Order: C-alpha cells, then structure tokens, then sequence
C-alpha cells in the first residue's frame, strides 16, 4: 500500500495470449507458496493444529526425497537384461 | 510299475491274438482300427462320453509315462541337476542357453507355432 503499484505480482501477456500469461502467473504465486498461504488463511489455524501440519509435511517431505533419491538411483538398472533364461 | 508294462504289453498281445482268431481275421495285418470295430460290436455301450466306452490298448496310450529311476542303488543321482527338483526342465536350459552361447562365439508364418 506505501509501495509502488504494478511492480509486484505482474506479468505482461506477450503476443496477446492471456490464457498463456495467467498460467505464468499463477505458477509465479505456486511456486512461492502464496497459493498455499491465501488458502491456509481463509480460516484460522490453532497453533498446535499448525505444527502438526509442520511435523507432517515435513516428514512426507523427507520420505518422498530419500524415495525418489533411490528411484533414480536404481534407474541405471531398469536397462533390458543381460543374464536372461540362464 | 515297469514291471506292469511288461506283463501289461505280453497280455495285451495274447488278447491281441485271442481277438482275431474269435472276430475272425489275419492276426498279422489287424490294427488298432480294427481293434475298435471289433470292441465297439462286442461290448457296445451307448454312452455319451467316449473314454468311459470299453477299451483295449497298448498300455503306453493307456497309461501314462513314468519319470525313470533318478538315482544308482548306492543312493548317488545320475543326472548333475537332480537337486534342482526340475531336472528336465532345467536340462533343457542349460543345452538352450549352451547353444546360444556357442552361437555368439561362433558368430563372431507358415503356420508354424
Ligand atoms: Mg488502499
Ligand atoms: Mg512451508
């Protein structure tokens, strides 16, 4: 409100297609977790309701980083197979 | 049971001559399509299944094959993949897998299925 307008959130559609600069701006807002945010706080959240969000998310975080570390890891060996019918 | 076989096929071919002196024929050129007519006038069963209507065979159509003696009688298997429980099948891999072997070193819709 004391800042300038128009700087901040602002995406300038490029060739006139909106629909293209709309998706743009929306994964500009996803990608910072502004989506997430207005979301959270269309109600209120009590603070150990949160921190179990927190805990929760965090965990899943966790796992799904390792998972995924070790599925790409093993990717070298989805290669068709040498031994086969031994 | 082989010993059944034996005993089975020497019957069988008594019963062979037995059945064409009484239906009458050349025991030397009678055949299994001759055994059939030969039943079929003899015992006929109308019946609606065809494996439960009289029958006689040579035994080895009759019955089935056997797995041979798998080991000597000091106890000790002759074929080297005895303990893999599959001997056949797995016979028939490694002599599968030996030729594409020796395929590779050497190598340097007819309603067929
Ligand atoms: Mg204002
Ligand atoms: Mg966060």
């Amino acid at each position: 409100a004391n800042h300038l307008k128009f700087i901040a959130r602002t995406v300038m559609v490029q060739e006139g297609n909106v629909e293209g600069a709309y998706r743009t701006l929306n994964r500009i807002l996803t990608m910072d977790g502004l989506i997430e945010d207005i979301k959270r706080r269309r109600y209120y959240e009590k603070p150990c309701r949160r921190r179990q969000r927190e805990s929760y998310e965090t965990c899943r975080r966790i796992y799904n980083m390792e998972m995924a570390r070790k599925i790409n890891f093993l990717m070298r060996k989805n290669r068709a197979d040498p031994w086969q019918g031994c | 049971t082989v010993d059944f076989i034996k005993k089975q096929i020497e019957e069988f071919n008594i019963g062979k001559r037995h059945l064409a002196n009484m239906m009458g024929e050349d025991p030397e050129t009678f055949t299994q399509e001759d055994i059939d007519r030969a039943i079929a006038y003899l015992f006929p069963s109308g019946l609606f299944e065809k494996r439960a209507r009289p029958i006689m065979k040579h035994p080895e159509e009759i019955f089935p094959k056997q797995r041979a003696i798998q080991w000597g009688e000091d106890g000790r298997p002759f074929h080297f993949l005895f303990y893999t429980g599959k001997q056949s099948y797995y016979s028939l891999m490694h002599d599968t897998y030996g030729k594409l072997l020796d395929v590779e070193k050497h190598h340097n819709p007819i309603g067929s299925r």
